[PDB]
This record gives structure tokens, C-alpha cells and sequence, in this order.
RNA sequence: GGUGUCUUGGGUG
């Protein structure tokens, strides 16, 4: 839906680097490099930014109602 | 519906005891403690302090149940040692060395900034 | 007799090897970083308008998900402590978020930055949501379209990360021992060769590799051990790792305490 | 006395149980009524 | 033999969370002329065989309010059933599910293919995973 | 309902006498029944629904 | 103080 503010295995903030990621993936590089750079580590905390479905994004078209 | 507080974990009421000390009177000068509320933090952390005295003979825990927040603990010591004394002896000992080891790092901490 | 050896210390995250020392300390020492280290995190939420597209226990799940500064925690009492009917001024800290988007194009983001410190127990150095830098923008937290709106007062107090993981200031903490396997304590599984087939510790070019005319020793102990606390920014790694030694330290006064006073 | 809101045209407006159900602005066929004005409480957990 | 562990912490910070849904519906019959069933706020009154549940949460039409916590056997909908030849009514009204929980997210009130005054009630609340529930890879 | 209680605990279907066992209550949080593990083969039971 | 009946379809054990 929109990105977690932790990581559920260990609990690092992954919610602030989403932005950056998506930046990241605008100049080029590829996932592997972006999530190297934005310093996640652990493979859990790469899961965690690399699986997101961002599905915010979906539910904003439809008109707000009042 | 069912599920329990989750600060029934470490919030010890008013009508429970934090310790409580029974004799086993199988073998000559053991005694079992109860701790509520508490975890494997302070049972390992004890348990391995007093195996090293050469004043126990036994010394484990249990917590029989991962659902229920408490843990057990068998003690038993020599003649002359009263198991209660040695668990004094032990909290007063790894108060000790946790002071020494947090000033060591205070002082490396200052170093290195 | 014990002894610390900082090899890298920055402000988030902190690697040192601790020597001299029990395995049960050490470990001890993780368990209650990781878990009995109180912290600061929003526990009661107050919608006043949400008109976003989540739910109001969503947004408040995501909002108890906030690192706040914790500085000054210690010096704040349990909500569960205070002879206050309601948290007063000196058990909690209040926030405030207010967001909106005017126009009719576009998407409004609501970040962490956001909030806003109204009360709470000055001039105390709790409460403000973690920034990275100065241009920080924090978390999501929401979305907002047209006319949508969101006005929230939440409440922040004092708890560990047994009552819930909101409160945990470290991450993870990395912990290892005995690079070599000279104390045999693991059985490594092999296909042909089990020297081959299993990476190197991170730390083996700290201690000597085993020498091949060597026996084995049965009264060597675990002595050394390479630990790496990482924080979420609510606390910093030097405190972290100072709360938690003093934090044991007081529950083993606490039994100590019930001990002689049970006499 | 209660607080409604149109499905159509999002207009805001009240009824008082004896005009039919229907918005006044554009005329639409289902309407929704308004939150609450008390304060709710969430535990964020 | 099945069972697994799940770690707590991870459970704390969201995962396998979900949001649940659950929708009620009720609209007024007509049983003649100008015999008809009405959403209102049933009084004790002019009522009986009233449920044992709480009326106290209904609006002045019979209809409880987005954004108000309700707990089961708790009344969400009020509708009254005229009395076949004061105190000349019967309740229809409709209970919350005696075992659901969660709190209202969206009343709407329109009319049927008749005209007659139609209402749906969807109920929201939130499941965290425990002990028991079904996992699968 | 209290601890030692003896309640009659069954699984369907009842194929033989072994499906349907008297066992002492012990209470628990949790909306889950708790079984010890060697009692699973006579009722043939497991832990997946 | 009193919360109705029968079939069709989809699942769990
Ligand atoms: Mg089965
Ligand atoms: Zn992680
Ligand atoms: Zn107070
Ligand atoms: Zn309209």
C-alpha cells in the first residue's frame, strides 16, 4: 500500500529511503546498486524496499468525496 | 479476545511477589527460587555467574512455559555457603564487573570521538 | 578484567569486540539492548479529520512506527506511575500533525517532519521526530488529494520493546564469536570439503587460524566476542549501549534489593 | 439536525425526516451521512 | 506437525496485517397502504419486544454515525414494524454480529427500485495475526 | 471451567473408542485448544486447520 | 422476557 516505516524482520527505518530509491532507479542505476547505496545491508531490510508494491498510488484516483 | 496485556510480561502487581524462596528438602541445603516477570535476560546471566563459584554444586533454571512471564531456578551450595548469600554474592559481582566494563567503554568512546 | 576494543564508532551505529566477559553477559547485554532499553514512541493517537484514502488505524499503526528523540527519557515517569487521573504535562509529550492539500493538481506527501511538539516536559530533550540532516524530510506517512485532509493529536510515553517493538531503539545487533570454530561448538555441514564450502568470518584476520599440527583443547572458553549495535536514530549508539549496561544493573539491584529485603 | 453528504456532486447539506432522499444541488440518488463529531482514540500498535 | 513460529516483533511492525470489511444492509417493507416499516430511533414506549442490545448510538433517524466504536449485540440500524390492529409498534431493528467487533466507516442511505428508504452499513476493524491462524506457503 | 477439570475432548470422525479422550483442563490465553504432541496420533490429528 | 424454515453453489478437517 505505502512503504512501511520499518523493516518487520530486524526493524531498521526503511520508510525514508523510498523517495531516494525511486530516484535512484530514475538516473539508471540498477536495483542492486540502488539498494547498496541507500546502505541497506542486511537482505531483509533489501527485501523489504525491493518487493514494496506501491499501491497508494492506485487508490488516490479515485475522487475524494466531499 | 483472548490475548493477554503485553505489559503483563514485566509490570509485577501488588499481590505478587517479585521473589519467592522455597526449600528442597531432597538434598541438604538447596532451595528454589521464583522470579516473576522475569526472562532468560537475568537467568543466564545468573546461572553462568554461579556455575563458576567453587562454593555451588548446582545451579539451573527453566521457563516452563514461553507464554507465561517467569523462570525457576534450583540453587544449591556447600556446607558452610547458604545459597542465598551466594546469590547476593553473584548480583554483587556482576554489578561490579557491568560498572567496570561501562567505564572502559566510556573511556574508549572518548577516544575514539 | 573486562575490556572494550571500539573498532568503528559513528553516531547510528557502533562495532566493538567485548573480551574477558561470559557469553550469558554478552548475551544479556544484546537481549537487553534490543528489548528492556525504554524509549519514546506515540501510544495514543486522536483523529480529529482523516479523509485520506487509509484507515484511521493504519495511519495510527504508522504514526506509533515514528523513532522520536529519547535523550532525556530517563528523567520522565511511566504513564502507569503518575498520580495524574489523565497523562499530565510530565509523563507524556503531545504532537501534533495538520496537513492539506489546496489545488486541484497534484499530490501532497505527509511526512514525519510534519509533526509538530506542543507540550511535554520542558525544558526536557524529548519528544522531536528524528532527523537525518537539516533537509530532512523523515517518513511517509500519508498521501493527500483534493480537500483531503488530516488532523491528528498524538500522544508519546514511555515504554520498552517488550510491550511492543515501537519501543526497540536498536535495529538489529550483530553478535559472533570464536571465528575459527577452535572451540568446536558448530558441526559444519560438507559435501566434499567443509573448509572450502563455508565463507570466512568477517573477523577471521583477528584471530590466528588453527594450525594443522594442532590438537584439540578442552579448556578454552569463549572469550571474544564482535558485536555491532545499529540504532534508528532515537537514541545514539554510545547511549544505547550505556542505558542497556545500566539498565542490567538496575534489575540486578532490583533483585538484590528483594532479596535482602525479604530477610 | 444530522449531518448528510451527496454521492454524486458532494454537496453537504441536512434533512429532517420528511423531505424525500435526494441532494438538493444536483438532485442525486444516494447520499452518505457525515462523521462523527466526537473524538476517537487509537492505540497505534 | 504444522505449527510454526512467527516472531512477535515482526507481527508489532505489521506483518500479515490486515483490514476487514463486513457490510449490513435493511431497507422498509410495505405491507399495505399506509402500513410501512420506518427507520427511526425505536422509544420504549410506543415499542416492544426491543432487543437487549444498546440503543444509545443512533442518530434522530435510526442510524448510527461513521466514525463511532460499536461492539457486538449493539444496535446499528433502528427500524420499527407497525402493530395489525397507544404502544403500536414492533422493532425490526438489526444487531451488530455477536461475536465482531470494529467501528463504522461509511452509512449510506438511498432508496430501493420503489422508492422506499434503503440503508447500508459496512463495519471496518483490523486482524493481527495470533495464535491459530492459517499460513501457507 | 478451572484447572484439572475433566472435560471429554473429541475429533470427527470418531473411527474407534481412541477419538474421544477425558484430559484434565488447564487454562490459557489464546483462542486456540493446546494438545500434547503424542496424543496427535491416536485422534490422528494436526496443527493445519 | 421471548433473536424462524428449506434448497443451490464455493471451502475447511
Ligand atoms: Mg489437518
Ligand atoms: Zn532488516
Ligand atoms: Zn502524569
Ligand atoms: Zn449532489
Amino acid at each position: 500500500m505505502i512503504i512501511p516505516v520499518r523493516c518487520f524482520s530486524c526493524g531498521k527505518v526503511v520508510g525514508d529511503k523510498w523517495d531516494a530509491y525511486l530516484r535512484l532507479l530514475e538516473e539508471g542505476k540498477q536495483e542492486g546498486d540502488a539498494l547498496d547505496e541507500l546502505k541497506l545491508k542486511r537482505y531483509c531490510c533489501r527485501r523489504m524496499v525491493l518487493t514494496h508494491v506501491d499501491l497508494i498510488e492506485k487508490f488516490l484516483r479515485y475522487n475524494p468525496l466531499e | 479476545m483472548n490475548a493477554p496485556d503485553r505489559f503483563e510480561l514485566f509490570i509485577l502487581p501488588d499481590d505478587v511477589p517479585k521473589l519467592k524462596i522455597t526449600p528442597d528438602s531432597r538434598v541438604p541445603n538447596c532451595i528454589i527460587i521464583k522470579f516473576e516477570r522475569e526472562d532468560h535476560t537475568l537467568a543466564n546471566l545468573l546461572r553462568e555467574e554461579l556455575a563458576l563459584y567453587p562454593d555451588v554444586t548446582f545451579v539451573a533454571y527453566k521457563v516452563e512455559h514461553p507464554l507465561f512471564a517467569n523462570f525457576v531456578m534450583r540453587l544449591q551450595t556447600e556446607e558452610g555457603t547458604r545459597p542465598k548469600q551466594a546469590l547476593e554474592r553473584a548480583c554483587a559481582s556482576i554489578i561490579n564487573k557491568l560498572k567496570t566494563l561501562d567505564h572502559k567503554f566510556n573511556e574508549e568512546w572518548n577516544i575514539k570521538n | 578484567e573486562p575490556k572494550v576494543n571500539i573498532i568503528n564508532a559513528q553516531d547510528d551505529e557502533v562495532e566493538l569486540m567485548l573480551s574477558d566477559v561470559n557469553l550469558s553477559l554478552a548475551n544479556s547485554l544484546r537481549r537487553t539492548m534490543l528489548a528492556e532499553v525504554p524509549t519514546l514512541a506515540i501510544d495514543l493517537v486522536e483523529i480529529k479529520m482523516n479523509t485520506s484514502v487509509l484507515a484511521d488505524e493504519f495511519i495510527s499503526h504508522r504514526l506509533g512506527l515514528i523513532p522520536l528523540v529519547s535523550e532525556d527519557v530517563e528523567e520522565m515517569k511511566y504513564s502507569r506511575d503518575c498520580t495524574c487521573e489523565d497523562y499530565c504535562d510530565e509523563c507524556s509529550v503531545v504532537l501534533e500533525l495538520s496537513a492539506r492539500h489546496e489545488g486541484e493538481e497534484g499530490t501532497t506527501d505527509v511526512y514525519s517532519s510534519s509533526l509538530i511538539k506542543v507540550s511535554g516536559p520542558g525544558n526536557l530533550n524529548v519528544g522531536e521526530p528524528v532527523r537525518r540532516d537539516d533537509y530532512d524530510q523523515g517518513i511517509l506517512l500519508c498521501k493527500l488529494r483534493n480537500h483531503q485532509e488530516l488532523n491528528i493529536r498524538c500522544i508519546a510515553k514511555k515504554g520498552i520493546a517488550k510491550e511492543h517493538a515501537k519501543w526497540s531503539p536498536c535495529s538489529a545487533i550483530a553478535f559472533e564469536y570464536d571465528p575459527h570454530n577452535k572451540l568446536k561448538h558448530t558441526d559444519f555441514w560438507f559435501e566434499v570439503d567443509a573448509k572450502k564450502e563455508w565463507p570466512d568470518s568477517k573477523y577471521a584476520t583477528w584471530e590466528e587460524p588453527p594450525k594443522p599440527g594442532e590438537v584439540f583443547d578442552y579448556k578454552a572458553k569463549p572469550n571474544r566476542f564482535y558485536m555491532t549495535v545499529e540504532t534508528t536514530g532515537s537514541l545514539k549508539a554510545n547511549q544505547v549501549f550505556s542505558r542497556g549496561i545500566k539498565t542490567l544493573q538496575e534489575k540486578l539491584a532490583n533483585v538484590l534489593f528483594e532479596l535482602e529485603n525479604s530477610r | 439536525g444530522v449531518k448528510y453528504t451527496c454521492g454524486a456532486c458532494a454537496h453537504n447539506f441536512s434533512l429532517n425526516k420528511s423531505d424525500p432522499v435526494r441532494c438538493k444541488e444536483c438532485g442525486h440518488r444516494v447520499i452518505y451521512k457525515a462523521r462523527t463529531k466526537r473524538m476517537i482514540q487509537f492505540d497505534a500498535r | 506437525e504444522d505449527s510454526m513460529i512467527m516472531n512477535q516483533s515482526s507481527i508489532d511492525r505489521g506483518l500479515f496485517r490486515s483490514l476487514f470489511f463486513r457490510s449490513y444492509m435493511d431497507q422498509e417493507k410495505r405491507f399495505g397502504i399506509s402500513i410501512v416499516e420506518e427507520f427511526e430511533k425505536p422509544t420504549r414506549a410506543t415499542t416492544l419486544r426491543l432487543k437487549h442490545g444498546t440503543y444509545e448510538k443512533l442518530d434522530e433517524d435510526g442510524l448510527i454515525a461513521p466514525g463511532v466504536r460499536v461492539s457486538g449485540d449493539d444496535i446499528i440500524i433502528g427500524k420499527t414494524t407497525p402493530i395489525p390492529p397507544y404502544h403500536t409498534k414492533r422493532d425490526a431493528s438489526t444487531p451488530l454480529r455477536s461475536t465482531e467487533n470494529g467501528i463504522v466507516d461509511q452509512v449510506l442511505l438511498t432508496t430501493n427500485q420503489e422508492g422506499l428508504k434503503f440503508v447500508k452499513v459496512r463495519m471496518r476493524t483490523t486482524k493481527v495475526p495470533q495464535i491459530g491462524d492459517k499460513f501457507a506457503s | 471451567l478451572m484447572d484439572d477439570d475433566p472435560v471429554l475432548f473429541n475429533r470427527q470422525p470418531s473411527l474407534h473408542k481412541m477419538s474421544m479422550m477425558a484430559h484434565r483442563v488447564k487454562v490459557m490465553p489464546y483462542s486456540t485448544f493446546r494438545l500434547n504432541l503424542s496424543v496427535t496420533s491416536p485422534y490422528n490429528a494436526d496443527f493445519d486447520g
